Protein backbone atom coordinates (compact mmCIF):
# COMPACT_ATOMS: atom_id res chain seq x y z
CA UNK A 1 0.00 0.00 0.00
CA UNK A 2 1.03 3.60 0.48
CA UNK A 3 1.40 6.31 -2.36
CA UNK A 4 3.50 3.42 -4.84
CA UNK A 5 0.78 2.54 -6.52
CA UNK A 6 0.94 6.19 -8.06
CA UNK A 7 4.64 5.69 -8.84
CA UNK A 8 3.40 3.20 -11.60
CA UNK A 9 2.35 6.14 -13.86
CA UNK A 10 6.02 7.71 -13.48
CA UNK A 11 7.61 4.63 -13.89
CA UNK A 12 5.84 4.21 -17.33
CA UNK A 13 5.92 7.68 -18.34
CA UNK A 14 9.63 7.38 -18.00
CA UNK A 15 10.02 4.26 -20.09
CA UNK A 16 7.52 5.48 -22.19
CA UNK A 17 9.37 8.81 -23.31
CA UNK A 18 12.79 8.13 -24.20
CA UNK A 19 12.13 5.78 -26.98
CA UNK A 20 11.13 8.47 -29.36
CA UNK A 21 14.96 9.42 -30.64
CA UNK A 22 15.49 5.87 -31.55
CA UNK A 23 13.50 5.12 -34.29
CA UNK A 24 15.26 7.51 -36.43
CA UNK A 25 18.40 10.31 -35.33
CA UNK A 26 21.31 9.70 -36.77
CA UNK A 27 23.40 8.87 -33.14
CA UNK A 28 23.89 5.32 -33.92
CA UNK A 29 27.49 5.14 -34.38
CA UNK A 30 30.33 6.98 -35.24
CA UNK A 31 32.15 6.16 -38.33
CA UNK A 32 33.96 7.15 -41.20
CA UNK A 33 31.79 6.66 -44.57
CA UNK A 34 30.57 9.36 -47.14
CA UNK A 35 27.59 11.81 -48.03
CA UNK A 36 28.56 11.06 -52.05
CA UNK A 37 35.76 9.44 -47.29
CA UNK A 38 34.64 11.47 -44.01
CA UNK A 39 33.24 11.49 -40.51
CA UNK A 40 30.36 10.17 -40.69
CA UNK A 41 27.23 8.66 -38.10
CA UNK A 42 23.96 7.20 -39.58
CA UNK A 43 20.58 6.71 -38.51
CA UNK A 44 17.99 3.80 -40.02
CA UNK A 45 16.64 5.85 -43.03
CA UNK A 46 19.18 8.99 -43.38
CA UNK A 47 22.98 9.75 -42.80
CA UNK A 48 25.15 12.95 -42.68
CA UNK A 49 28.81 14.17 -42.62
CA UNK A 50 31.10 15.98 -40.23
CA UNK A 51 34.51 17.71 -40.31
CA UNK A 52 34.79 17.93 -43.67
CA UNK A 53 33.47 19.49 -47.15
CA UNK A 54 30.29 17.69 -46.22
CA UNK A 55 29.91 18.77 -42.98
CA UNK A 56 26.12 19.55 -42.40
CA UNK A 57 25.51 17.90 -45.71
CA UNK A 58 22.64 14.77 -45.54
CA UNK A 59 21.80 11.68 -47.70
CA UNK A 60 19.24 8.67 -47.48
CA UNK A 61 20.40 5.26 -46.75
CA UNK A 62 19.57 2.16 -48.13
CA UNK A 63 19.95 -1.94 -48.27
CA UNK A 64 18.16 -2.25 -51.73
CA UNK A 65 19.07 -16.69 -45.32
CA UNK A 66 20.92 -12.94 -45.40
CA UNK A 67 18.04 -11.73 -47.83
CA UNK A 68 15.74 -12.03 -44.90
CA UNK A 69 17.93 -10.96 -42.12
CA UNK A 70 18.81 -7.88 -44.24
CA UNK A 71 14.60 -7.39 -44.85
CA UNK A 72 14.37 -8.00 -41.05
CA UNK A 73 17.47 -5.34 -40.46
CA UNK A 74 15.91 -2.70 -42.55
CA UNK A 75 12.29 -2.94 -41.61
CA UNK A 76 13.81 -2.73 -37.80
CA UNK A 77 10.17 -3.72 -36.98
CA UNK A 78 11.07 -4.16 -32.62
CA UNK A 79 11.31 -0.53 -32.08
CA UNK A 80 7.99 0.00 -33.21
CA UNK A 81 6.52 -3.26 -31.73
CA UNK A 82 8.25 -2.05 -28.23
CA UNK A 83 7.01 1.41 -28.50
CA UNK A 84 3.31 0.13 -29.09
CA UNK A 85 3.79 -2.48 -26.11
CA UNK A 86 4.90 0.35 -24.21
CA UNK A 87 2.29 2.68 -25.01
CA UNK A 88 -0.50 0.15 -24.46
CA UNK A 89 0.74 -0.74 -21.29
CA UNK A 90 0.21 2.47 -20.14
CA UNK A 91 -3.07 2.48 -21.29
CA UNK A 92 -3.68 -0.55 -19.22
CA UNK A 93 -2.17 1.37 -16.17
CA UNK A 94 -4.58 4.03 -16.68
CA UNK A 95 -7.26 1.47 -16.07
CA UNK A 96 -9.09 2.99 -12.77
CA UNK A 97 -12.70 3.31 -14.68
CA UNK A 98 -14.23 -0.43 -15.79
CA UNK A 99 -13.16 -3.74 -13.99
CA UNK A 100 -13.42 -1.44 -10.91
CA UNK A 101 -11.38 -3.27 -7.92
CA UNK A 102 -11.19 -6.56 -10.12
CA UNK A 103 -8.97 -4.30 -12.17
CA UNK A 104 -8.27 -7.40 -15.05
CA UNK A 105 -6.47 -4.62 -17.16
CA UNK A 106 -3.80 -4.10 -14.36
CA UNK A 107 -3.63 -7.81 -14.01
CA UNK A 108 -2.83 -7.82 -17.85
CA UNK A 109 -0.26 -5.17 -17.78
CA UNK A 110 2.64 -6.70 -16.98
CA UNK A 111 2.49 -8.16 -20.16
CA UNK A 112 3.59 -5.37 -22.00
CA UNK A 113 6.22 -4.51 -20.05
CA UNK A 114 7.59 -8.05 -20.27
CA UNK A 115 7.03 -8.16 -24.17
CA UNK A 116 8.68 -4.94 -24.97
CA UNK A 117 11.28 -5.75 -22.66
CA UNK A 118 12.02 -8.58 -24.78
CA UNK A 119 11.58 -7.15 -27.78
CA UNK A 120 14.78 -4.95 -27.94
CA UNK A 121 17.50 -8.02 -27.05
CA UNK A 122 16.65 -8.86 -31.10
CA UNK A 123 16.77 -5.73 -31.98
CA UNK A 124 19.49 -4.68 -30.08
CA UNK A 125 21.29 -8.19 -31.33
CA UNK A 126 19.79 -7.79 -34.83
CA UNK A 127 21.04 -4.18 -35.30
CA UNK A 128 24.74 -4.83 -33.97
CA UNK A 129 25.05 -8.08 -35.82
CA UNK A 130 24.18 -6.77 -39.13
CA UNK A 131 26.41 -3.29 -38.82
CA UNK A 132 29.22 -5.13 -38.04
CA UNK A 133 29.26 -6.95 -41.60
CA UNK A 134 38.53 0.03 -35.48
CA UNK A 135 38.11 3.18 -33.68
CA UNK A 136 34.42 3.04 -33.98
CA UNK A 137 32.22 3.33 -31.16
CA UNK A 138 28.27 3.42 -30.52
CA UNK A 139 26.45 6.70 -30.40
CA UNK A 140 24.17 7.86 -27.17
CA UNK A 141 21.43 6.21 -29.08
CA UNK A 142 22.33 3.01 -28.21
CA UNK A 143 22.68 4.12 -24.32
CA UNK A 144 18.94 5.49 -24.35
CA UNK A 145 17.23 2.88 -25.63
CA UNK A 146 19.40 0.62 -23.21
CA UNK A 147 18.33 3.30 -20.50
CA UNK A 148 14.07 2.76 -21.37
CA UNK A 149 14.74 -1.07 -21.61
CA UNK A 150 16.60 -0.60 -17.68
CA UNK A 151 13.20 1.32 -16.61
CA UNK A 152 11.01 -0.98 -18.36
CA UNK A 153 12.08 -4.20 -16.76
CA UNK A 154 11.76 -1.82 -13.12
CA UNK A 155 7.90 -0.76 -14.19
CA UNK A 156 7.30 -4.49 -15.05
CA UNK A 157 7.91 -5.86 -12.10
CA UNK A 158 6.79 -2.93 -9.77
CA UNK A 159 3.04 -2.75 -11.75
CA UNK A 160 2.91 -6.49 -11.26
CA UNK A 161 3.78 -6.19 -7.31
CA UNK A 162 1.48 -3.32 -7.32
CA UNK A 163 -0.89 -5.70 -8.98
CA UNK A 164 -0.33 -8.41 -6.06
CA UNK A 165 -0.84 -5.54 -3.59
CA UNK A 166 -3.91 -4.33 -5.01
CA UNK A 167 -5.77 -7.51 -5.37
CA UNK A 168 -4.09 -10.55 -4.89
CA UNK A 169 -3.29 -9.75 -1.89
CA UNK A 170 -7.29 -10.17 -0.86
CA UNK A 171 -7.74 -13.09 -2.71
CA UNK A 172 -5.10 -15.01 -0.67
CA UNK B 1 83.09 -10.48 -39.45
CA UNK B 2 79.97 -9.24 -40.91
CA UNK B 3 77.25 -8.82 -38.40
CA UNK B 4 73.72 -7.88 -37.96
CA UNK B 5 71.88 -5.33 -36.65
CA UNK B 6 67.56 -4.88 -35.40
CA UNK B 7 65.74 -2.99 -32.79
CA UNK B 8 65.38 -3.87 -29.38
CA UNK B 9 62.31 -5.76 -29.03
CA UNK B 10 60.63 -3.64 -25.84
CA UNK B 11 58.86 -6.21 -23.41
CA UNK B 12 55.23 -7.27 -22.44
CA UNK B 13 53.36 -4.45 -19.84
CA UNK B 14 49.79 -6.18 -19.78
CA UNK B 15 46.99 -4.16 -19.13
CA UNK B 16 45.43 -5.41 -15.30
CA UNK B 17 42.39 -5.76 -17.15
CA UNK B 18 43.72 -8.05 -19.59
CA UNK B 19 42.01 -11.14 -18.87
CA UNK B 20 38.95 -9.71 -20.57
CA UNK B 21 40.72 -9.64 -23.87
CA UNK B 22 40.14 -12.91 -25.25
CA UNK B 23 36.65 -12.10 -25.01
CA UNK B 24 34.60 -9.21 -26.91
CA UNK B 25 33.04 -6.46 -24.73
CA UNK B 26 30.06 -7.15 -26.88
CA UNK B 27 29.90 -10.18 -25.38
CA UNK B 28 29.21 -8.97 -22.15
CA UNK B 29 27.13 -6.46 -22.49
CA UNK B 30 24.84 -9.33 -24.32
CA UNK B 31 25.28 -11.33 -21.10
CA UNK B 32 24.16 -8.75 -18.71
CA UNK B 33 21.09 -8.19 -20.62
CA UNK B 34 20.18 -11.95 -21.00
CA UNK B 35 21.10 -12.24 -17.10
CA UNK B 36 18.05 -9.41 -16.38
CA UNK B 37 15.83 -10.72 -18.86
CA UNK B 38 15.70 -14.18 -17.50
CA UNK B 39 14.45 -13.39 -13.95
CA UNK B 40 11.89 -11.20 -14.75
CA UNK B 41 9.53 -13.86 -16.65
CA UNK B 42 11.08 -16.52 -14.32
CA UNK B 43 9.32 -14.68 -11.44
CA UNK B 44 6.20 -13.44 -13.39
CA UNK B 45 5.41 -17.18 -14.34
CA UNK B 46 6.25 -18.56 -10.95
CA UNK B 47 3.33 -16.38 -8.97
CA UNK B 48 0.52 -16.68 -11.15
CA UNK B 49 -2.96 -17.68 -9.36
CA UNK B 50 -2.72 -20.86 -7.12
CA UNK B 51 -6.33 -20.70 -6.93
CA UNK B 52 -1.24 -20.04 -0.95
CA UNK B 53 2.11 -18.21 -1.67
CA UNK B 54 4.20 -21.92 -0.60
CA UNK B 55 2.45 -22.87 -3.44
CA UNK B 56 5.42 -20.89 -5.11
CA UNK B 57 8.33 -20.03 -3.48
CA UNK B 58 10.15 -18.58 -6.36
CA UNK B 59 9.32 -14.33 -5.85
CA UNK B 60 10.78 -11.73 -7.32
CA UNK B 61 14.14 -11.74 -4.71
CA UNK B 62 14.31 -16.27 -5.09
CA UNK B 63 13.66 -15.51 -8.81
CA UNK B 64 16.47 -13.44 -9.20
CA UNK B 65 18.90 -15.82 -6.86
CA UNK B 66 17.90 -18.57 -8.48
CA UNK B 67 19.15 -16.96 -11.80
CA UNK B 68 23.07 -16.07 -10.43
CA UNK B 69 23.84 -19.50 -9.19
CA UNK B 70 22.34 -21.38 -12.43
CA UNK B 71 24.73 -19.01 -14.39
CA UNK B 72 27.66 -20.03 -12.46
CA UNK B 73 27.14 -23.59 -12.29
CA UNK B 74 26.81 -23.65 -8.90
CA UNK B 75 23.47 -24.58 -8.37
CA UNK B 76 20.78 -23.88 -6.20
CA UNK B 77 18.86 -23.92 -2.85
CA UNK B 78 15.59 -24.29 -4.61
CA UNK B 79 14.63 -25.06 -7.77
CA UNK B 80 10.80 -24.47 -10.04
CA UNK B 81 8.15 -27.18 -9.98
CA UNK B 82 5.70 -25.59 -12.75
CA UNK B 83 5.83 -26.54 -16.39
CA UNK B 84 6.04 -22.92 -17.56
CA UNK B 85 8.26 -22.29 -14.16
CA UNK B 86 10.68 -25.17 -15.42
CA UNK B 87 11.04 -24.84 -18.90
CA UNK B 88 13.09 -21.48 -18.64
CA UNK B 89 15.45 -23.12 -16.37
CA UNK B 90 15.75 -26.10 -19.20
CA UNK B 91 16.65 -23.43 -21.70
CA UNK B 92 19.07 -20.91 -19.76
CA UNK B 93 21.62 -23.92 -18.88
CA UNK B 94 22.77 -24.09 -22.10
CA UNK B 95 23.73 -20.51 -22.80
CA UNK B 96 26.25 -20.61 -20.22
CA UNK B 97 27.30 -24.32 -21.43
CA UNK B 98 27.97 -22.92 -24.72
CA UNK B 99 29.31 -19.26 -23.58
CA UNK B 100 32.20 -20.34 -21.15
CA UNK B 101 33.32 -23.24 -23.60
CA UNK B 102 34.27 -20.46 -25.85
CA UNK B 103 35.78 -18.59 -23.44
CA UNK B 104 38.21 -21.49 -22.57
CA UNK B 105 39.13 -22.43 -26.30
CA UNK B 106 39.56 -18.30 -26.83
CA UNK B 107 41.84 -18.78 -23.53
CA UNK B 108 43.93 -21.48 -25.36
CA UNK B 109 44.35 -19.29 -28.46
CA UNK B 110 46.90 -16.31 -26.88
CA UNK B 111 48.89 -19.06 -24.87
CA UNK B 112 49.74 -21.02 -27.64
CA UNK B 113 50.70 -19.22 -30.62
CA UNK B 114 52.48 -16.95 -28.85
CA UNK B 115 55.01 -20.20 -27.77
CA UNK B 116 54.70 -20.48 -31.12
CA UNK B 117 57.29 -17.62 -32.57
CA UNK B 118 61.08 -17.42 -32.13
CA UNK B 119 63.25 -14.75 -32.98
CA UNK B 120 65.89 -14.03 -35.72
CA UNK B 121 68.66 -15.79 -35.56
CA UNK B 122 71.82 -17.07 -37.84
CA UNK B 123 70.64 -14.58 -40.75
CA UNK B 124 69.69 -17.39 -42.50
CA UNK B 125 66.64 -17.15 -40.96
CA UNK B 126 65.92 -13.50 -43.18
CA UNK B 127 65.22 -16.22 -46.11
CA UNK B 128 61.77 -16.74 -44.73
CA UNK B 129 60.26 -13.77 -42.91
CA UNK B 130 61.40 -12.01 -46.19
CA UNK B 131 58.66 -8.91 -44.61
CA UNK B 132 61.21 -7.51 -42.15
CA UNK B 133 63.41 -5.27 -44.49
CA UNK B 134 67.09 -5.28 -44.72
CA UNK B 135 70.00 -4.03 -46.55
CA UNK B 136 73.68 -2.27 -46.66
CA UNK B 137 75.50 0.37 -46.83
CA UNK B 138 75.54 2.06 -49.91
CA UNK B 139 78.85 1.16 -52.47
CA UNK B 140 80.31 0.56 -49.23
CA UNK B 141 82.76 -3.05 -49.89
CA UNK B 142 79.98 -5.00 -48.23
CA UNK B 143 77.57 -4.18 -51.22
CA UNK B 144 79.65 -5.53 -53.66
CA UNK B 145 80.97 -8.55 -51.70
CA UNK B 146 76.96 -9.85 -51.94
CA UNK B 147 76.66 -9.65 -55.47
CA UNK B 148 80.21 -11.49 -55.99
CA UNK B 149 79.45 -14.26 -53.85
CA UNK B 150 77.24 -16.97 -55.38
CA UNK B 151 75.96 -19.30 -52.47
CA UNK B 152 72.45 -19.52 -52.79
CA UNK B 153 71.79 -18.15 -49.24
CA UNK B 154 73.24 -15.24 -50.33
CA UNK B 155 72.14 -15.45 -53.66
CA UNK B 156 68.49 -14.86 -51.88
CA UNK B 157 69.99 -11.73 -50.43
CA UNK B 158 71.13 -10.30 -53.41
CA UNK B 159 68.16 -11.67 -55.56
CA UNK B 160 65.78 -9.16 -53.00
CA UNK B 161 68.38 -6.05 -52.36
CA UNK B 162 68.87 -6.06 -56.23
CA UNK B 163 65.42 -5.60 -56.88
CA UNK B 164 63.98 -3.88 -53.56
CA UNK B 165 62.34 -0.52 -53.55
CA UNK B 166 61.93 2.03 -51.84
CA UNK B 167 65.56 2.11 -51.52
CA UNK B 168 67.50 -0.33 -49.24
CA UNK B 169 70.78 1.60 -49.56
CA UNK B 170 71.66 4.43 -46.93
CA UNK B 171 74.26 6.80 -47.54
CA UNK B 172 75.41 6.57 -44.06
CA UNK B 173 76.30 4.42 -40.63
CA UNK B 174 74.33 6.87 -39.13
CA UNK B 175 71.79 7.13 -41.45
CA UNK B 176 71.55 3.21 -41.38
CA UNK B 177 70.73 3.25 -37.33
CA UNK B 178 68.73 6.29 -37.73
CA UNK B 179 66.20 3.79 -40.48
CA UNK B 180 66.27 1.36 -37.37
CA UNK B 181 65.35 3.55 -34.98
CA UNK B 182 62.54 4.72 -36.89
CA UNK B 183 60.84 1.46 -38.41
CA UNK B 184 61.28 0.52 -34.98
CA UNK B 185 61.34 -3.48 -35.39
CA UNK B 186 59.99 -4.35 -39.29
CA UNK B 187 63.79 -3.40 -40.87
CA UNK B 188 67.56 -4.57 -40.11
CA UNK B 189 70.69 -3.35 -41.16
CA UNK B 190 74.18 -4.50 -41.82
CA UNK B 191 77.21 -3.30 -41.08
CA UNK B 192 81.03 -4.74 -39.93
CA UNK B 193 80.99 -6.47 -36.57
CA UNK B 194 83.13 -4.40 -34.52
CA UNK B 195 80.81 -1.17 -35.04
CA UNK B 196 77.91 -3.80 -34.25
CA UNK B 197 79.01 -4.20 -30.77
CA UNK B 198 80.38 -0.49 -30.33
CA UNK B 199 76.75 0.85 -31.51
CA UNK B 200 75.37 -1.64 -28.80
CA UNK C 1 59.65 -14.98 -60.11
CA UNK C 2 62.31 -13.01 -59.64
CA UNK C 3 60.57 -9.90 -60.80
CA UNK C 4 57.38 -10.99 -59.03
CA UNK C 5 55.95 -8.89 -56.36
CA UNK C 6 53.98 -10.90 -54.29
CA UNK C 7 54.27 -13.85 -51.47
CA UNK C 8 55.01 -17.19 -52.53
CA UNK C 9 54.34 -20.42 -51.43
CA UNK C 10 53.94 -19.39 -48.03
CA UNK C 11 53.27 -15.87 -46.16
CA UNK C 12 52.27 -17.38 -42.67
CA UNK C 13 51.76 -14.63 -39.84
CA UNK C 14 49.03 -15.64 -37.79
CA UNK C 15 47.92 -12.25 -36.27
CA UNK C 16 46.54 -11.82 -32.80
CA UNK C 17 42.95 -12.33 -33.33
CA UNK C 18 40.15 -9.55 -32.67
CA UNK C 19 38.60 -12.46 -30.62
CA UNK C 20 35.48 -14.20 -30.81
CA UNK C 21 32.19 -11.94 -31.91
CA UNK C 22 28.47 -11.41 -31.10
CA UNK C 23 27.95 -12.57 -34.56
CA UNK C 24 29.29 -15.87 -33.98
CA UNK C 25 27.55 -16.11 -30.73
CA UNK C 26 24.50 -14.85 -31.60
CA UNK C 27 22.94 -18.19 -32.40
CA UNK C 28 22.26 -19.32 -28.71
CA UNK C 29 20.78 -15.37 -28.01
CA UNK C 30 18.38 -16.55 -30.35
CA UNK C 31 17.45 -19.82 -29.05
CA UNK C 32 17.29 -18.04 -25.59
CA UNK C 33 14.85 -15.63 -25.99
CA UNK C 34 12.80 -17.81 -27.98
CA UNK C 35 12.15 -20.00 -25.22
CA UNK C 36 11.44 -16.81 -23.18
CA UNK C 37 8.75 -16.05 -25.69
CA UNK C 38 7.61 -19.68 -25.45
CA UNK C 39 7.34 -19.60 -22.09
CA UNK C 40 4.96 -17.29 -21.33
CA UNK C 41 2.68 -18.74 -23.86
CA UNK C 42 2.06 -22.18 -21.47
CA UNK C 43 1.97 -19.38 -18.50
CA UNK C 44 -1.05 -18.15 -20.41
CA UNK C 45 -2.90 -21.28 -19.75
CA UNK C 46 -1.51 -23.71 -17.23
CA UNK C 47 -3.73 -20.87 -14.52
CA UNK C 48 -6.21 -19.66 -16.62
CA UNK C 49 -7.97 -22.41 -18.98
CA UNK C 50 -10.31 -23.01 -16.27
CA UNK C 51 -11.34 -19.34 -17.02
CA UNK C 52 -14.50 -18.21 -19.09
CA UNK D 1 18.95 -8.43 14.02
CA UNK D 2 19.34 -10.95 11.22
CA UNK D 3 17.90 -14.28 13.08
CA UNK D 4 16.78 -16.76 10.82
CA UNK D 5 20.03 -18.85 9.19
CA UNK D 6 21.67 -21.49 10.51
CA UNK D 7 25.32 -20.58 9.46
CA UNK D 8 28.34 -21.08 11.75
CA UNK D 9 31.63 -20.21 11.39
CA UNK D 10 33.09 -24.33 10.87
CA UNK D 11 29.80 -24.36 8.24
CA UNK D 12 30.67 -21.04 6.56
CA UNK D 13 34.22 -22.97 6.27
CA UNK D 14 32.91 -26.22 4.66
CA UNK D 15 30.23 -23.60 2.21
CA UNK D 16 33.50 -22.31 1.53
CA UNK D 17 35.29 -25.23 0.65
CA UNK D 18 32.61 -26.37 -1.83
CA UNK D 19 32.49 -23.21 -3.25
CA UNK D 20 36.61 -23.43 -4.31
CA UNK D 21 35.54 -26.88 -5.46
CA UNK D 22 32.13 -27.62 -7.56
CA UNK D 23 29.89 -29.95 -6.00
CA UNK D 24 26.83 -27.85 -5.14
CA UNK D 25 26.37 -25.89 -2.35
CA UNK D 26 24.55 -28.10 0.52
CA UNK D 27 23.89 -24.72 3.03
CA UNK D 28 22.05 -21.80 2.00
CA UNK D 29 23.76 -18.23 2.58
CA UNK D 30 20.13 -16.27 2.42
CA UNK D 31 20.62 -12.55 2.56
CA UNK D 32 21.35 -10.15 0.13
CA UNK D 33 24.88 -9.80 1.74
CA UNK D 34 25.28 -13.58 1.24
CA UNK D 35 23.75 -13.61 -1.98
CA UNK D 36 26.33 -11.32 -3.21
CA UNK D 37 29.40 -12.88 -0.97
CA UNK D 38 28.48 -16.07 -2.84
CA UNK D 39 28.39 -13.87 -6.50
CA UNK D 40 31.73 -13.13 -6.55
CA UNK D 41 33.36 -15.70 -5.44
CA UNK D 42 31.80 -18.11 -7.83
CA UNK D 43 33.31 -16.17 -10.74
CA UNK D 44 36.52 -16.12 -9.24
CA UNK D 45 36.63 -19.85 -9.31
CA UNK D 46 35.14 -20.02 -12.77
CA UNK D 47 37.80 -17.99 -14.54
CA UNK D 48 40.68 -19.00 -12.33
CA UNK D 49 39.98 -23.07 -13.46
CA UNK D 50 39.59 -22.30 -16.68
CA UNK D 51 42.44 -20.22 -17.54
CA UNK D 52 44.56 -23.34 -15.62
CA UNK D 53 42.73 -26.04 -17.79
CA UNK D 54 43.65 -23.47 -21.01
CA UNK D 55 47.45 -23.06 -20.01
CA UNK D 56 47.71 -26.86 -19.31
CA UNK D 57 47.66 -27.26 -23.47
CA UNK D 58 50.80 -25.42 -23.67
CA UNK D 59 53.38 -27.73 -22.23
CA UNK D 60 51.15 -30.54 -23.99
CA UNK D 61 51.80 -28.79 -27.35
CA UNK D 62 54.54 -26.60 -28.43
CA UNK D 63 57.57 -28.36 -26.24
CA UNK D 64 61.23 -26.92 -27.14
CA UNK D 65 62.67 -25.50 -23.60
CA UNK D 66 66.19 -24.00 -24.29
CA UNK D 67 67.76 -24.15 -21.12
CA UNK D 68 71.18 -25.79 -20.13
CA UNK D 69 73.79 -22.86 -19.72
CA UNK D 70 72.77 -19.93 -22.25
CA UNK D 71 75.84 -17.82 -22.51
CA UNK D 72 78.70 -20.43 -21.83
CA UNK D 73 80.13 -17.88 -19.89
CA UNK D 74 78.33 -17.79 -16.68
CA UNK D 75 78.77 -21.41 -15.98
CA UNK D 76 82.32 -20.14 -14.20
CA UNK D 77 79.91 -18.62 -10.99
CA UNK D 78 78.61 -21.44 -10.16
CA UNK D 79 79.76 -24.74 -8.16
CA UNK D 80 77.10 -27.79 -9.41
CA UNK D 81 78.51 -28.13 -13.12
CA UNK D 82 82.20 -29.21 -13.57
CA UNK D 83 84.74 -28.23 -16.09
CA UNK D 84 88.05 -28.44 -17.04
CA UNK D 85 90.60 -28.63 -19.74
CA UNK D 86 92.67 -30.60 -21.83
CA UNK D 87 96.17 -31.29 -20.32
CA UNK D 88 99.62 -30.82 -21.33
CA UNK D 89 99.02 -28.27 -23.73
CA UNK D 90 98.50 -24.50 -24.66
CA UNK D 91 94.95 -24.27 -23.55
CA UNK D 92 96.21 -24.74 -19.94
CA UNK D 93 98.97 -22.22 -20.28
CA UNK D 94 95.87 -19.39 -21.30
CA UNK D 95 94.58 -19.78 -18.08
CA UNK E 1 36.71 -33.12 -5.03
CA UNK E 2 40.30 -32.06 -5.63
CA UNK E 3 41.30 -35.21 -7.29
CA UNK E 4 38.36 -34.80 -9.76
CA UNK E 5 38.63 -31.07 -10.30
CA UNK E 6 42.65 -32.01 -11.37
CA UNK E 7 42.18 -35.10 -13.33
CA UNK E 8 39.34 -34.21 -15.78
CA UNK E 9 41.37 -30.87 -16.37
CA UNK E 10 44.35 -32.43 -17.16
CA UNK E 11 42.23 -35.34 -19.58
CA UNK E 12 40.62 -32.67 -21.39
CA UNK E 13 43.86 -30.61 -21.85
CA UNK E 14 45.81 -33.80 -23.37
CA UNK E 15 42.52 -34.37 -25.88
CA UNK E 16 43.45 -30.89 -27.73
CA UNK E 17 47.23 -32.70 -28.54
CA UNK E 18 45.71 -35.15 -31.63
CA UNK E 19 42.96 -32.76 -32.40
CA UNK E 20 45.89 -30.13 -33.01
CA UNK E 21 48.82 -31.79 -33.88
CA UNK E 22 46.73 -34.10 -36.76
CA UNK E 23 45.93 -30.44 -38.36
CA UNK E 24 49.64 -28.98 -38.25
CA UNK E 25 51.08 -31.64 -40.43
CA UNK E 26 50.48 -32.04 -43.94
CA UNK E 27 51.90 -33.80 -47.15
CA UNK E 28 54.99 -33.91 -49.09
CA UNK E 29 54.65 -31.32 -52.20
CA UNK E 30 56.17 -30.36 -55.01
CA UNK E 31 59.62 -31.43 -54.94
CA UNK E 32 60.81 -28.89 -52.62
CA UNK E 33 59.01 -30.64 -49.67
CA UNK E 34 60.90 -33.80 -50.79
CA UNK E 35 64.32 -31.97 -50.63
CA UNK E 36 64.02 -29.49 -47.45
CA UNK E 37 64.13 -32.80 -45.44
CA UNK E 38 65.02 -36.57 -45.78
CA UNK E 39 62.88 -38.37 -43.24
CA UNK E 40 61.64 -40.06 -46.85
CA UNK E 41 64.71 -41.28 -48.91
CA UNK E 42 64.62 -41.49 -52.71
CA UNK E 43 67.31 -41.92 -55.78
CA UNK E 44 66.60 -42.12 -59.40
CA UNK E 45 66.60 -45.22 -62.26
CA UNK E 46 70.56 -45.51 -61.89
CA UNK E 47 72.71 -44.11 -65.06
CA UNK E 48 69.73 -43.36 -66.61
CA UNK E 49 69.10 -40.09 -68.57
CA UNK E 50 67.80 -38.14 -65.05
CA UNK E 51 70.68 -39.28 -63.08
CA UNK E 52 73.12 -37.20 -65.04
CA UNK E 53 70.40 -34.43 -65.58
CA UNK E 54 70.31 -33.93 -61.59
Amino acid sequence: RGVQMLLTTVGAFAAFSLMTIAVGTDYWLYSRGVCKEVMTHSGLWRTCCLEGNFKGLCKQIDHFAEYFLRAVRASSIFPILSVILLFMGGLCIAASEFYKTRHNIILSAGIFFVSAGLSNIIGIIVYISANAGNSYSYGWSFYFGALSFIIAEMVGVLAVHMFIDRHKQLTG
Amino acid sequence: GISIMIKKPQKSKPGVFSFLDPLAYEIWMCIVFAYIGVSVVLFLVSRFSPYSESTNEFGIFNSLWFSLGAFMQQGCDISPRSLSGRIVGGVWWFFTLIIISSYTANLAAFLTVERMVSPIESAEDLSKQTEIAYGTLDSGSTKEFFRRSKIAVFDKMWTYMRSAEPSVFVRTTAEGVARVRKSKGKYAYLLESTMNEYIE
Amino acid sequence: YDKGECGAKDSGSKEKTSALSLSNVAGVFYILVGGLGLAMLVALIEFCYKSR
